[PDB]
């Protein structure tokens, strides 16, 4: 699997590690693929670069 | 946030729906995002179209 | 630039081609990019594969 | 819906507001979906990171 | 790294598999990445859904 | 065609040129599309932003 998250800049390295641990677990459990088989990238930007509702 | 997940085809509709529910929950718990700004895209692919760990299906 | 748009399945081919045309137009008019350098990718998905604002279809 | 735009650094805040507004409007009209149902992200990079017409950008 | 490739539908499965092999090799040779951590995704689209350089399929 | 590469910061412009030349050659050859029709973007991030083989990357 390959997972990406585009999100506002500002989260701590600890929060990012929590994010990845959760996403890796849930994707791994749903697909049945080992955590080592799931790639994850976080892409960050400032607020002018996001329109969220 | 926008979480895009590329997985192999093969899961039930029920399983994918649970996966999207689980992605939302995890995102909210870990980085504090209101579910109202959490957007999820699940994309399924044939195994031949993907390589993980350099492996050709 | 590269604009990638993810929408639900259900539009006609005519409508989608008009959408692409209009994306190219608006990109040109606001950031000033020549149509010659604008790239657009339109991808359609089943509603079940998308969560808008933490909502499950 | 979800929209992303990968482009070079240098657009003004005014230009990015015009872009997001123009894009959300056309996607909303095409899909029947309200503007609030449309995520948008701009992802910026320097010239070396883009290859257009087969050449890296300045 | 993660390489995502968006191309037109029309390639055979054999041809697609070699393309993926070739992307992995190019990436390893240029950037140094262990092939085991080079992830490649190939996505095929109808021509009508892609515009390169402002062009509309047909016209 | 449209290609993207998400990879860790640190590659030189020379490496990025090698990478693009290699990808455009292989995709062009597989696809039958001219090199000028293949848009490529590289997206860079710091180590904490990547998880490969189960672990966040160092810088």
């Amino acid at each position: 699997p390959m997972i990406s998250c585009d999100m506002a800049y500002g989260r701590t390295d600890e929060q990012k590690r929590a994010l990845s641990a959760g996403l890796l677990r849930v994707i791994s459990e749903a697909t049945g693929e080992p955590r080592e088989n799931i790639f994850f990238v976080i892409r960050e930007g400032s607020g002018i670069n996001f329109v969220e509702h | 946030p926008f979480i895009e997940c590329h997985i192999a085809t093969g899961l039930s509709v029920a399983r994918k729906q649970q996966l999207i529910r689980d992605v939302i929950d995890v995102t909210n718990k870990s980085i504090g995002s209101d579910p109202k700004i959490i957007n999820v895209l699940l994309v399924e692919h044939a195994e031949a179209n993907m390589s993980i760990s350099g492996r050709i299906h």
